[PDB]
């Protein structure tokens, strides 16, 4: 009811409602360290929060006080804990609480507690119906919010809400094809619905990545995706792949291409392929083009890649 | 000659946006544009670059913070033992000793943060949580005086830790919280330093951690999540501690981290296609001293005996040029505000980048003036390798207390 931002806001110590209760100052000790110089407002709420906590006062006033205490430090998991104790004791309408948390996440979407609190409510209500639209709204303002992806994954799994998600992916990939959270989600769906070790989809997938990597050749996300959906079968079980990259070395070159070309030769070599001693060259080479010219930030990586090979593919 | 970032070849490592502008590309260009301004300022001002770690300024910053923080830090009011940790580690890194005085006041403070039922909360009378438990234990070890060790209730701590262990290997962050890779690491870190590990305590835990390794190479916060910087550290460091380094695809991981260093800026990003940030100087780059001990303990004879598998020099250049506040303290990236978090992790990452160790072989790479060298840091606990010795040695003088 009385907002922390209100010009009318009044300190709890000045409130009639609160006279019977004595604030509990923080027990910081005789000679404090990392003592925070709280605003009088912060100090006041938390002095009273401590009072309602130590007394374990299950009241409508303790409930409202959690709201302010949260607004002032939403990372305070002791307050959130007490708030949920209060939602349950006071038998608070959980949709109204769900409305509240919508609003708070909207204001502090990077806070972990706030998402945690929303999961709990969703689980209490056993109702996912507002989530995807809600999460979509947070993603519309920061499309790589980790917690928002983590809550989406959780929702989708726990209540099996897969059916329109790859559609969400595509939407978002087309907004920003560089968003690694959306590539990651693409992979989350597919591997949780149809699959990759399928033969027919591994192939609309492998397909589509190459078509993005043509549009944006220096998009690391696609390359990691393409690499992602093949590396565990073996990149060398797809021989057309090699030739098809070796098309774009003149026109669409990148360190990612060369970097990828190298992963193939390792796989190729690891299986006895044709030209073991020969292939070992095209790669060892490529490691030095990378370490010395096109990808020097990784010289220590590449010098080691050119050489773990020697270690194992020598003689 | 002599700074990597200032070389004319370096103009090339700028972002090619393919002609295809997205949010991701626009925001990286903004950052690169700022970073280029920093790199270029020496040329434009016509001075010789000289990279200097503003030790004394950082030291006054941390000295004062260790006692008093502005209401800027109201948002960290449930993270007070983290503040103790960050500040006391940065000071140990800067080789600034802790007065027996302050040691004892950290001690009594953390006692106050200690829960009756075990663990530490984020400040006095706050319920316990694993994150501030970790911080507390580390800060106690940094101090390393018997008084500091005696604060920790190992029986209770072992009880608390069981209260958080789940069926499938994972650990809750706190009672009626949820699981996350961070919590297995906090559990594994504190369990070992204090010796309260039991055979069944981490039973399940490595395989839960390997479930978090995704198709990208890195580890995400829970199964199915995108790979992310500090969560990857937590998983590997958790495994290293348990000795299950086994369970990951270390090559896929090695390869994910290494791709995280930004070719232009020199620092690390936490996630693919996101921005550089100095704190990943520790979380991302601190993976290599772990991947070293691991790829070594699995016989990899192609491993370097002089250098870690990241560009040590460019990382130092990023940190030293782009992440220092003149008034002391360090930052995420230029234009951001100092904080004790970024001070701790930029410095811890600076140390890593400076010190290669490997069984026998110790080799340093110190950009700038020789005075820039920090004290070494243990890449598992991120405290001094000495404070670790002196801690575990002690807590083996005690038997694993069960419940
Ligand atoms: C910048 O306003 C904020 C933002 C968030 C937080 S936080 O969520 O409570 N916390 C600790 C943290 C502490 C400080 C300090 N002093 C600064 C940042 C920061 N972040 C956020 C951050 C750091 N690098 C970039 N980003 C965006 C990490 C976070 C989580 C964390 C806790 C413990 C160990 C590792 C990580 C606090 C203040
Ligand atoms: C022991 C313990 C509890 C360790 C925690 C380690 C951890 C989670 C580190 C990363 C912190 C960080 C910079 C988060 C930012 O997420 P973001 O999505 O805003 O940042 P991004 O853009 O870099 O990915
Ligand atoms: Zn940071």
């Amino acid at each position: 009811f009385l907002s922390l931002d209100s010009p009318t806001y009044v300190l709890y110590r000045d409130r009639a409602e609160w006279a019977d209760i004595d604030p509990v100052p923080q027990n910081d000790g005789p000679s404090p360290v990392v003592q925070i110089i709280y605003s009088e407002k912060f100090r006041d709420v938390y002095d009273y929060f401590r009072a309602v906590l130590q007394r374990d006062e299950r009241s409508e006033r303790a409930f409202k006080l959690t709201r302010d205490a949260i607004e002032l430090n939403a990372a305070n998991y002791t307050v959130w804990h007490f708030r949920r104790v209060l939602l349950r004791s006071l038998q608070k309408d959980l949709q109204e609480e769900m409305n509240y948390i919508i609003a708070i996440i909207e204001e502090q979407p990077k806070n972990y507690q706030v998402w945690h609190h929303r999961r709990v409510l969703v689980e209490w209500l056993k109702d996912p119906s507002q989530e995807l639209e809600f999460i979509a709204d947070i993603l519309n303002q920061d499309a790589k919010n980790y917690h928002a992806w983590q809550h989406r994954q959780w929702v989708i799994q726990e209540f099996r809400l897969w059916d329109n998600e790859l559609q969400y992916v595509d939407q978002l990939l087309k907004e920003d094809v560089r968003n690694n959270s959306v590539w990651n989600q693409r992979h989350f769906v597919i591997s949780n619905t149809t699959g990759y070790s399928d033969r027919a989809v591994l192939e609309r997938e492998v397909q589509y990545t190459l078509e993005m990597i043509k549009l944006v050749p220096h998009n690391e996300s696609a390359w990691n995706y393409l690499k992602g959906i093949l590396q565990d079968r073996g990149l060398s079980r797809y021989p057309n792949l090699l030739n098809q990259l070796l098309d774009l070395q003149p026109s669409h070159s990148s360190p990612y291409l060369i970097a990828f070309l190298v992963d193939i030769y390792e796989d190729m070599l690891e299986n006895q392929c044709d030209n073991k001693e020969d292939i070992l060259n095209k790669a060892l080479e490529l490691c030095e083009i990378l370490a010395k010219e096109k990808d020097t930030i990784r010289k220590e990586y590449w010098r080691y890649i050119g050489r773990s090979l020697q270690s194992k593919h020598s003689r | 000659e002599p700074l990597y970032s200032l070389r004319p070849e370096h103009a090339r490592e700028r972002l090619q946006d393919d002609s295809v502008e997205t949010v991701t590309s626009i925001e990286q260009a903004k950052v690169e544009e700022k970073i280029q301004e920093v790199f270029s300022s020496y040329k434009f001002n016509h001075l010789v670059p000289r990279l200097v770690l503003q030790r004394e300024k950082h030291f006054h910053y941390l000295k004062r913070g260790l006692r008093q923080l502005t209401d800027a830090y109201e948002c960290l009011d449930a993270s007070r033992p983290w503040l103790c940790y960050w500040i006391l580690h940065s000071l140990e890194l800067l080789d600034e000793p802790i007065p027996q005085i302050v040691a004892t006041d950290v001690c009594q403070f953390l006692e106050l943060c200690q829960s009756p039922d075990g663990g530490f909360g984020g400040g006095p009378g706050q319920y316990p949580h694993l994150a501030p438990t970790y911080a507390a234990v580390n800060a106690l070890c940094i101090i390393g005086t018997e008084e500091a060790y005696n604060v920790i209730n190992r029986e209770k701590l072992l009880q608390y830790l069981y209260s958080l262990k789940q069926p499938d290997g994972s650990f809750l962050m706190h009672v009626g919280g949820e699981v996350d890779v961070r919590s297995a690491y906090c559990a594994a870190s504190v369990a070992s330093l204090t010796n309260i590990i039991t055979p069944d305590l981490f039973e399940g835990t490595a395989e839960w951690i390997a479930r978090c390794q995704n198709w990208e190479g890195g580890i995400g916060g829970v199964p199915g999540m995108e790979a992310h910087g500090g969560y990857t550290f937590c998983g590997l460091a958790a495994l290293v501690i348990l000795k299950k380094e086994r369970s990951l695809n270390l090559k896929s991981l090695l390869q994910w981290v290494t791709s995280r260093q930004m070719r232009f800026e020199g620092g690390f990003q936490g996630r693919c296609n996101k921005l550089v940030d100095g704190c990943y100087s520790f979380w991302q780059a601190g993976l290599l001293p772990l991947l070293h001990r691991a790829l070594h303990a699995q016989g990899d004879p192609a491993l370097s005996m002089s250098h870690w598998m990241f560009h040590q020099q460019a990382l130092q250049e990023y940190i030293l040029m782009c992440c220092q506040c003149p008034a002391g303290g360090l930052l995420d990236k230029p234009g951001k505000s100092r904080d004790f978090y970024h001070t701790c992790y930029c410095l811890s990452g600076l140390s890593i980048a400076q010190h290669f160790g490997s069984g026998a072989m110790l080799h340093d790479v110190v950009m700038g003036v020789p005075e820039n060298v920090l004290q070494p840091t243990h890449p598992v606990y991120n405290i001094g390798p000495d404070k670790v010795i002196q801690a575990t040695t002690h807590f083996l003088q005690k038997p694993v207390p069960g419940f």
